[PDB]
């Protein structure tokens, strides 16, 4: 087989190897999730596709259970297999425990992955940045934000991908109290995270949604320009 | 060392003041200054075919030099004072872009050392060029001198007359690499610029 | 335990492309697919005359009717041999029948890349020309050190193999008999091939309806009469 | 990079193989080999530096079988090697198929063994040349020799070593006039090959000589004794 | 790159374990107390920003109740050795029917730290060091204990040890101020301050974040009653 | 990079017009050149290695030679028009240099190994056009020096060594001259798929 | 063991993305000109043979492009040796498949199946990625007539109309501006490929023997898949010989 | 770029003129300039066993209590070695030339037969450095000899003026034989360089190959 | 390239010739150039211990004409053809070991690499030998300028004692440069003797291929 370390520490600690693999996080199209009251809300950019696609492999945004789903932006090769283990360990989780699933439990099983990946002989760091966002029991919802290191997060509003620090200014700013108080005014506010990175983009926002009981629910793109109708 | 808000200040005030510059000369001084060279060549004194008609006739004091060859010298001499500035005024610039030394992360320095060493080859040109039209003089005055003194030889009235053709020669070749000092580094600077200023940093790992 | 194979900057594979480089410093190689049976024709140069010519032959068959050649280095044609022979064999295991041509060198190819892919093996320096017989339609095949296999009515290879193709693009004609088309190989052979020509140095064979026969030296003389 | 390790050079040519070549060639003693008509012998150059050395501690004649003989010309650190493996191999051939291992399937099983040396890039390939001898019931006579390139060919007269380019030339000189073969009379062709390339007159003690016949399938070593015979009172 | 891990240096020093405590100076401040009443441990969270949860993050998590934690430089390479560390202490009681003591805890993550390594091993294994420096405290019926924990993999009764960026400068500040028989509540003023002093964030209650043991008293998480006094307490 | 909009679009005469201005040099200026110079390598002049034939006439105790003028009158302008084309050459490629990047340089080590010839050309022309004033320098000084030479024979018959040696020089540098028309149309031809497309201008997102 | 010449394909560029796999949609480029469209009546392949000599054979089916299953076929572009590496993967998965749900694959699910073995070793293994790209067309229960493409990055999706392997940039562009979507079927649309296929070959005067097409169309409740006939599509390709004078 | 028809053809007839005088050259060219100055500098002129017997006389007396001229063999033995020295710059140079014009296009597969063209005009340079040199060289020893008769007659008192005189005239002479030597030496030179690797430096890669990859 | 039989005779003939005198130069000319400049060492001409007599002081003024040394100008006519025969041989061997440059690969090449070094062995003499050219011509225009010179300056007399100095400085050179020349002919043939397995047969032509 093949053995051996790949990433290795530096002369000044740094890690070259999960710097890069965070750059290509980066270079990845631009990925928004916000924890809404009572819902949840991801949105992603898509880059304009000339009369061509098909836009059921090209969705970015993704469900791992009733329960919980989730986004990424980065790379789309890695993104798929956290996606399919992510979702046997849901299944795994309910075979094992008649309980579902919980958000932050499956959300460290996936992040653990990547640290693993890091540490293991041969073994490569991802380069995705996955939004891991749910339902808890009682109906409390939970973001969460993975790393190609290992670590995760917890999130109010976060941004991922492209200008995910230039989008974060607009958070930072613009979130208050008053964002996500209604599941109209969660949606615009997913709307208008992706304004700032958009060039002569328009129609290209696709959003989706998680209502309570219901499983994610994908708006379609007229119910998406109705939101989007309402700019200035 | 500590911190002084004024004048240390005045440093950075003298760097946004480059950095002001370096914007309005890409936008407005550069453009408009590589077009006028370009007129500047296109001039039919420049233009010139037969250089027969030129050669400075030797009287053999009745002693002179062809006037038309010293004011086209006189009309390139500033065009060369005046790249030679903006050369200096770059290669300032691009000193104080210079981010901290450190292992990790100086591709983009290199990349800035890479432009950079790009303008070494302007510095040692430009002043051979004005080095070269000042030896020019000692060389025809010498040739009448040598003429005047020993009157017999007479091609040094023909090296005379090959001077005046070598100087005529050499302002069309600097005129264009006048045009290509501004035009080849005008673009040098497009080419690496807007995302490649600060090539990296602002972007880090969201953990440590 | 890991391959050197890597791409270019230009997307070539440098490990494969010196490859068949090895195989054009080889002995010429040279076959033609005409009539009812396929004529491969190799030539084998010793080092002296203190060399036994019976002793190891060039043409090798692999089943009753399949047979091959090679031009390349010579140790690692030793290893397809029984790779290529125990193949055969699992097949008529499996489904008590003849190996057929087209499923014989698919899975011959696949190891060349395994080994193109596996780590710590070099690539074959190796070039083989695949004959088979079956169900009355000939089989002439073309493999490379990549492990692309291709269709070809003729082919030439080794060395001088561009004169060798010259020559078929003229000399190689549709409803040529068996017979005139080992006489044209020879043809196609007689420029690149120097000095003395006899029956020890070149070994032909040849696949039909009776399967796979490799010719003996005293018919090959027959042969030369051209 | 393509001189160290075994890769494909630019020419086609493998350095790693071709530097053993040269190390075959580094160890000093030049090895002949004839294969007549009723026989096969084997003459090689027996070394002694020094005389607190022993004789039949140091031999390069080995028995792979009791019908196989087998030379070995090299760093003597890769001579053992394969011998030892050898011995693996035909002896686990008569517990498969039954009898006695045949010396083409004997050189093609240590030629696969050192094929690959060659293939695989974590080994590399033994510096010693293989001669091996024998004697089939249809055949007769059997003489092949593996480089460790992994390639072995019926030879009717080979030779190794430094002097190898001089003394296939002599070889050359023995066949081209049709030399009748008959068994100790080759014997001399061999033992005078290596005797006019160095100009010397070696010792009886200074060659080892093995032989096998058609009469006698066991490989033997000829004595020094019966040597020291055909060197002096044969010179002729 | 043109190096190995192994590699020996000219002065007797590994390249890989040498950035390893190299690289937890990048680390977040925290320091660990040991007082004669018990153990106290404070580390600093140091959020990013507003959005992340400061609540989510935890820095200091309890194995056993007696046996609390510290995490500094990359946050997950502890998470991996908590894991493993909790189970064993669970596996000690599942065995003798005890806690596991303060030393026995040590000397796990001692034996899993020292395993690093990449070849001859199997692919699940970790094959650099944790770029953490670790604080185990806890007390027993042998009282209280607290050790210290670099990459090299040692383990030392100490007092008070300083971890992170400040570390250069707090260890020798903890010498100066913690002496002789000094107590919790008198313990939790002074780690304040000097922590206060070298962090950039001025003393909040979800800028820190502090958990104490006593041997009356098992590991108690401070909630926003007791971050929000100590702060108005220094 | 929010410069001033105005000018900007300026640069395509020399990025576009210029810059095609300089390609009609390449297959049509440089290949009638050669044959022009041909015209100028078949002149007997060249061909005569007679030293009395080719020296002027030197009374001494001041004629000159004007047919080796009629040689500099061919040779100067078209070995100094050349060195233009060269030039042109060089901020032709100067156009094509791609933006800053790590892979795919390939193209951009063409464009630095094909200008570095081209420098050199640049500097075996203007090594000639050195010499050129050096002709009237040398044989100026060679006979003043021997205008004051009498009883000496010796340094005053070597001036005309020089004299023999511009023609059998000028007929070198116009045959390394003829060379360099076709060696510099030769290598831009070559490798000019990859020289005007250094990267093929071909990225994929995918991640 | 020498890591000196360990290339280590999983080390990322200072610019954050692979060496490797950088290098193999170049090497993609180098081979021949194929696409494909998806219309109403079913899918559409067309391939060009950019081997061209007097003694070609190719006594298969087709050169570039198989079949992997009975409702799903297959082109390909690229290294051709690794291509049949890929095209049993495919087989295998299919079958293995049937057996526990004992009805056809989807196409979506066949497609994804074989890109996390394909970037599999991208990600560890230490062995070279593969540089095939392949393009799928086929039907389904649910979804009907499909047309994906991949990529060797393991990275694929959807796509109504495409083109592969060189003349990418001049095919592609050809192709959105006559397209139609969701209107123009296999038998007009059969006259693109050809129109296209010729302006992509340099070489004027398209040969019929130069390229190679296919389709999938699914009729009666049963697919139905075949090689065009070549003395058919020379007078299909007469249709385009026609066409600039008309 | 356009193409040209002729305009292109221009190069490539250009470069067949010169694969045929290189073939000329190398043939024919270079064996018989080998035998012209083997018997030029075997020549008695140049066979001289005496240094002394080419110095110049020249009187020039010193006071006791003028004629000059050069060296007649010198100038002659000089005056046949000049258009050797023009006609091997200028050959050379087209060679140099011809190798140029088959250098293809840059790739790194099968470079290494550019890299062995690359040595070759290294080779040609090497060449060309002595070769221009040599006819500097003469021109040289015009001016340093030309001077050194005019100080010997300016100054005459200091026997080593007069000496220094003849010691060039013995100078030149041994120049002379050693740049004959040289040509002729260079002819065989660059015959053997171009000969052994003619095969890959006619054909830098194959000739017309690839498998499309 | 095409070519008539006449060309390789040509070409062979030199081959033969150059391959006998560079034959005949290592172990003739070499061992007797050896032993010849170590007698002329031992020769009382060159072997003088005494510097201050070598020097030939001259009058400072129909004026008395003014000799050079007699020493120095005599042991010039052994040094001169020395220098310009070392610097013929050289030649001659450089070029030798060109033909022998075998046909040019691109792996195996370690035996062009060691006639590179011995290329550059000889290339560092025969610089060596030009300087020697220089210090010969050296003596007689610093000798020659400066006695005039101190001819038509009565007033600085120094210039003749820089002028003795001259004496003693070509002695001592003429010494060393003979010294290093019988050392070259010492280095060039352990160089060459050493290497001489290297130098005629680089590739022992062992491919299989």
């Amino acid at each position: 087989s093949y053995d051996r370390a790949i990433t290795v520490f530096s002369p000044d600690g740094h890690l070259f190897q999960v710097e890069y693999a965070q750059e290509a996080v980066k270079k990845g199209s631009t990925a928004v999730g916000v924890r809404g009251k009572d819902i949840v809300v991801l949105g992603v950019e898509k880059k304009s596709v000339a009369k061509l696609q098909d836009e059921r492999t090209v969705r970015k945004i993704c469900a791992l259970d009733d329960n919980v789903c989730m986004a990424f932006a980065g790379l789309t090769a890695d993104a798929r297999i956290v996606i399919n283990r992510a979702r046997v360990e849901c299944q795994s989780h309910r075979l094992t425990v008649e309980d579902p699933v919980t958000v932050e439990y499956i959300t460290r099983y996936i992040a653990s992955l990547k640290q693993r990946y890091t540490q293991s002989n041969g073994r490569r760091p991802f380069g995705i940045s996955a939004l891991i966002v749910g339902f808890d029991f009682d109906g409390t919802p939970r973001l969460y934000q993975t790393d190609p290191s290992g670590t995760y997060h917890a999130w109010k509003a976060n941004a991922i991908g492209r200008g995910a620090k230039s989008v974060r200014e607009f958070l930072e700013k613009n979130y208050t109290d008053e964002a996500i108080e209604t599941d109209d005014l969660t949606i615009k506010l997913v709307i208008k995270a992706l304004l700032e990175v958009v060039q002569s983009g328009g129609k290209n926002i696709e959003l989706a949604v998680m209502r309570r009981d219901q499983p994610l629910k994908i708006l379609n793109p007229e119910e998406i320009e109705k939101y989007v109708a309402e700019i200035e | 060392l500590r911190v002084q808000p004024e004048a240390q200040a005045k440093v950075d005030v003298f760097r946004e003041d480059l950095c002001t510059k370096t914007e309005n000369l890409l936008g407005s001084y550069f453009p408009k200054k590589i077009s006028e060279l370009d007129a500047f060549l296109k001039e039919p004194a420049l233009n010139e075919a037969n250089l027969s008609n030129l050669k400075a006739p030797l009287d053999i004091g009745p002693v002179n030099c062809n006037e038309k060859i010293v004011v086209l010298l006189q009309r390139l001499k500033p065009e060369i004072k005046d790249v030679i500035e903006q050369l200096n005024l770059v290669t300032t610039w691009l000193q104080l872009q210079i981010p901290r030394i450190e292992d990790g992360n100086n591709f983009g320095v290199a990349v800035q050392e890479k432009v950079f060493e790009l303008m070494t080859s302007l510095h040692t040109k430009l002043e051979g060029f004005h080095t070269q039209i000042s030896k020019y003089f000692s060389e025809r005055g010498d040739a009448v001198t040598k003429a005047a003194k020993q009157p017999h030889v007479g091609d040094y009235r023909q090296l005379v007359h090959e001077l005046d053709e070598a100087e005529y020669r050499d302002i069309r070749l600097m005129v264009m690499e006048i045009r290509n000092a501004y035009a080849v580094l005008y673009d040098i600077i497009l080419k690496n610029f807007e995302k490649l200023k600060k090539p990296r940093g602002e972007t880090k790992g969201m953990i440590y | 335990s890991f391959s050197l194979t890597t791409f270019s900057p230009s997307g070539k594979l440098v490990q494969i492309e010196y490859a068949l480089a090895a195989v054009a410093g080889g002995a010429p190689s040279v076959g033609i697919k005409a009539a009812n049976g396929v004529v491969l024709a190799t030539e084998k140069k010793q080092k002296s005359i203190l060399y036994d010519e019976r002793s190891v032959h060039k043409v090798e068959p692999i089943t009753k009717h399949i047979g091959l050649v090679y031009s390349g280095m010579g140790p690692d044609y030793r290893v397809l041999v029984h790779r290529a022979r125990k193949l055969a064999q699992q097949y008529y295991l499996v489904y008590q029948e003849p190996i057929p041509t087209a499923q014989l060198v698919q899975r011959v190819a696949s190891v060349m890349q395994e080994y193109t892919q596996s780590g710590g093996v070099r690539p074959f320096g190796v070039s083989l020309l695949i004959c088979g017989w079956n169900e009355g339609r000939p089989y002439l095949f073309q493999s490379d050190p990549s492990g692309a296999y291709f269709a070809w009515k003729a082919t030439a290879m080794g060395k001088n193999y561009v004169n060798g193709k010259t020559f078929l693009e003229k000399r190689y004609n549709e409803d040529l008999e068996l017979e005139d088309a080992i006489h044209t190989a020879i043809l196609t052979l007689k420029e690149s091939f120097e000095g003395q020509m006899t029956e020890d140095n070149i070994e032909v064979g040849i696949c039909n309806e009776a399967g796979f026969r490799r010719l003996t030296p005293t018919e090959v003389k027959d042969y030369l009469a051209a | 990079f393509d001189r160290h390790i075994t890769i494909f050079s630019p020419e086609g040519r493998l350095y790693q193989v071709e530097y053993a070549f040269k190390a075959i060639n580094q160890g000093g003693l030049t090895s002949v080999a004839v294969r007549g008509k009723d026989c096969a012998v084997i003459v090689t150059q027996k070394k002694v530096p020094d005389k607190l050395l022993d004789s039949s501690t140091v031999t390069h004649l080995f028995k792979i079988t009791e019908n196989i003989g087998c030379v070995m010309t090299g760093m003597t650190a890769d001579s053992r090697s394969q011998v030892q493996r050898a011995r693996y191999e035909a002896a686990n051939w008569k517990y498969k198929y039954g009898y006695e291992i045949p010396v083409d399937m004997l050189c093609k099983r240590i030629a696969d063994i050192s094929q690959v040396y060659t293939q695989n890039a974590e080994m590399r390939p033994l510096g010693c040349c293989m001669i091996l001898i024998g004697i089939d019931e249809e055949q007769g006579p059997q003489v092949y020799k593996c480089d460790p390139a992994g390639y072995y060919c019926g030879f009717k007269a080979t030779a190794a070593g430094v002097k190898q380019t001089e003394s296939t030339s002599f070889l050359e000189k023995k066949v081209k006039k049709k030399f009748d073969w008959t068994f100790e009379q080759t014997v001399e062709t061999a033992i005078t090959c290596l005797s006019t390339v160095l100009s010397i007159d070696f010792k009886p003690s200074e060659i080892e000589v093995g032989v096998v016949t058609v009469e006698n399938p066991k490989f033997r070593i000829l004595t020094e004794a019966e040597i020291d015979a055909h060197l002096v009172a044969l010179a002729e | 790159y043109d190096r190995g891990v192994n590699t020996f240096s000219p002065e007797g020093r590994l390249f890989q374990v040498e950035y390893a405590i190299e690289a937890i100076k990048l680390g977040s401040t925290a320091i660990g107390i040991q007082t004669s009443e018990g153990v106290c441990l404070a580390v600093e969270k140091r959020i990013t920003s507003p959005l992340m949860e400061p609540s989510s993050i935890e820095k200091i998590v309890e194995i056993d109740a007696h046996i609390g934690c510290a995490m500094s430089g990359l946050i997950a390479d502890a998470k991996t050795l908590i894991d493993k560390a909790r189970v064993e202490t669970q596996n000690h009681w599942f065995t003798y029917n005890e806690t596991m003591t303060v030393e026995s805890v040590t000397q796990a993550v001692s034996n899993l730290a020292l395993q690093f390594g990449e070849e001859d091993a199997d692919p699940g294994a970790m094959s650099r060091p944790f770029g953490v420096a670790l604080l185990f405290g806890g007390v027993d019926e042998k009282g209280p204990q607290l050790f210290h924990m670099d990459p090299s993999g040692t383990f030392v009764q100490c007092d008070a040890r300083a971890i992170g960026s400040a570390s250069e400068g707090a260890q020798s500040s903890l010498q100066e101020v913690y002496h002789k028989s000094m107590t919790l509540k008198e313990a939790i003023k002074s780690s304040l301050i000097i922590l206060k002093q070298v962090m950039e964030e001025k003393l909040n209650a979800t800028n820190i974040e502090l958990a104490t043991v006593q041997p009356g008293q098992n590991f108690h998480m401070f909630t926003k009653e007791e971050l929000e006094e100590v702060i108005k307490d220094i | 990079v929010r410069l001033s909009g105005e000018a900007r679009k300026q640069v395509e005469v020399f990025r576009q017009n210029l810059f095609q201005e300089a390609e009609e040099f390449l297959y049509r200026f440089l290949p009638q050149k050669i044959i022009y110079l041909n015209q100028l390598l078949q002149e007997d002049s060249l061909n005569v290695a007679d030293l009395t034939s080719l020296r002027a006439p030197l009374d001494i105790p001041l004629p000159g030679n004007e047919k080796v003028l009629s040689l500099l009158a061919l040779v100067k302008p078209e070995v100094w028009t050349l060195k233009e084309k060269c030039i042109l050459v060089i901020t032709w490629i100067q156009h094509l240099i791609p933006k800053i990047e790590d892979g795919n340089d390939f193209g951009v080590a063409i464009q630095e190994k094909v200008l570095e010839r081209v420098n050199a050309v640049k500097t075996k022309v203007e090594a000639f056009q050195t010499t050129i004033s050096k002709y009237f320098s040398e044989r100026g000084d060679a006979v003043a020096k021997a205008s004051k030479e009498t009883h000496v024979m010796d340094y005053r018959a070597l001036v005309h060594e020089r004299d023999e040696a511009a023609y059998g020089e000028l007929r070198a540098m116009v045959l390394d001259l003829r060379a360099f028309y076709a060696e510099l149309y030769h290598i831009i031809s070559s490798n000019l798929e990859k020289i005007v497309n250094p990267k093929g201008e071909e990225k994929p997102s995918m991640y | 063991m020498s890591r000196r010449y360990d290339s280590r394909t999983t080390i990322f560029s200072p610019e954050g993305r692979l060496y490797q796999v950088e290098y193999a949609m170049e090497a993609i480029g180098h081979a021949g000109t194929c696409l494909g469209i998806l219309a109403n009546d079913g899918v559409l392949l067309a391939a060009e043979r950019r081997n061209i000599h007097k003694l070609l054979d190719e006594v298969f089916f087709s050169e570039k492009i198989y079949k992997l299953n009975e409702d799903m076929a297959c082109s390909v572009a690229g290294i051709t040796s690794d291509a049949n590496v890929l095209t049993n993967e495919l087989r295998l998965i299919a079958q293995r498949y049937l057996l526990q749900y004992q009805e056809p694959i989807p196409c979506e699910q066949l497609v994804t199946a074989l890109c996390d073995i394909k970037q599999a070793y991208t990600q560890f293994g230490g062995k070279r990625p593969f540089g095939v790209s392949l393009l799928y067309i086929g039907w389904d229960k649910h979804y009907g007539f499909q047309l994906y493409q991949s990529d060797p990055s393991g990275n694929y999706g959807g796509w109504k109309a495409t083109c592969i392997g060189n003349n990418s940039a001049a095919a592609v562009s050809m192709l959105k501006q006559d397209y139609k979507e969701g209107e123009m079927t296999l038998k007009s649309a059969l006259a693109l490929a050809i129109k296209v296929l010729n302006k992509t070959m340099d070489v004027s005067k398209l040969s019929a023997e130069k390229v190679e097409i296919a389709t999938l169309t699914r009729e009666n409740g049963k697919t139905v898949i075949r090689v065009l006939k070549q003395k058919e599509v020379e007078q299909l390709i007469k249709k385009h010989e026609e066409e600039e004078a008309k």
